[PDB]
């Protein structure tokens, strides 16, 4: 339960990192 | 007439025949191994 | 401990996956890393870990 | 070093089971189940694999090469 | 010559990495080839490391 702590912006930032690295890995 | 050894850790033909102090052509290594014979030999399957 | 500063710090060293913070590969593998073990040599391919 | 060619007793041919046995371990069967799948009923055959130690993968790293 | 640069598995790195009995080449002498059809003169199982 990390959602019990009110900072939902973190998941969006992690998703932005995920999308970036996905853009890097999709070049395979 | 010329002779061909191989150097350690680079395995480059050092082509040594003189009385010179042994030394790899490029490496600083000072050790070298003879190449295997060309003469054929035999073995027994027992 | 400063609950706010520590949260500002975790983002620098870890990322949350499935509700749990996983340590960042780029700090877990300093930039001079290489395949260390008694197996195949390899360059710093954190690509696979990511 | 490499896996032997046949079981020491009995005599069954085993030199074409290490690759597939490791491949099945790489499928996460149980080692005993892997043997059963490969049809090693006699325990003299079972030991031949289960107690093997593949070294050449270690040694060849030390193999000199240009 | 053209392996990928990630260079993970030896199999792509090396050609002729593993020797297999299937690599054997029959050397018929004279009428041997005529006596027998191909294949029948082989290592039996072709899979041996
Ligand atoms: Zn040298
Ligand atoms: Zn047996």
């Amino acid at each position: 339960g990390e959602f019990i702590k009110k900072h939902p912006d973190v998941v969006q930032r992690q998703h932005m990192l995920w999308t970036g690295i996905q853009a890097k890995l999709e070049k395979v | 007439q010329p002779m061909i050894y191989i150097c350690g850790e680079c395995h480059t033909e050092n082509e040594i025949k003189s009385r010179d102090p042994i030394r790899c052509r490029e490496c600083g290594y000072r050790i070298m191994y003879k190449k295997r014979t060309k003469r054929l030999v035999v073995f027994d399957a027992r | 401990i400063d609950s706010v500063a520590v949260l500002r710090g975790i983002q620098k060293v870890a990322m949350l996956v499935q509700g749990n913070w996983v340590v960042k590969s780029d700090i877990l593998y300093p930039k001079d890393s290489s395949s260390p073990h008694s197996g195949v040599p390899a360059e710093v391919l954190c690509r696979g870990r990511d | 070093m490499i896996i032997p060619v046949r079981c020491f007793t009995c005599g069954k041919i085993v030199g074409n089971k290490w690759e597939a046995y490791l491949g099945l371990l790489q499928a996460e069967y149980t080692e005993g189940d892997a043997l059963d799948a490969l049809g090693l009923k006699r325990y003299c055959c079972r030991r031949m694999l289960l107690a093997h130690v593949d070294l050449i993968e270690k040694l060849l790293n030390y193999a000199p090469l240009e | 010559p053209h392996a990928a640069k990630d260079s993970s598995d030896p199999n792509e790195l090396y050609v002729n990495h593993k020797v297999y009995t299937r690599h054997m080449t029959w050397i018929p002498l004279g009428n041997q080839a005529d006596l027998f059809p191909e294949g029948t003169i082989r290592p039996v199982h072709d899979d041996i490391l």
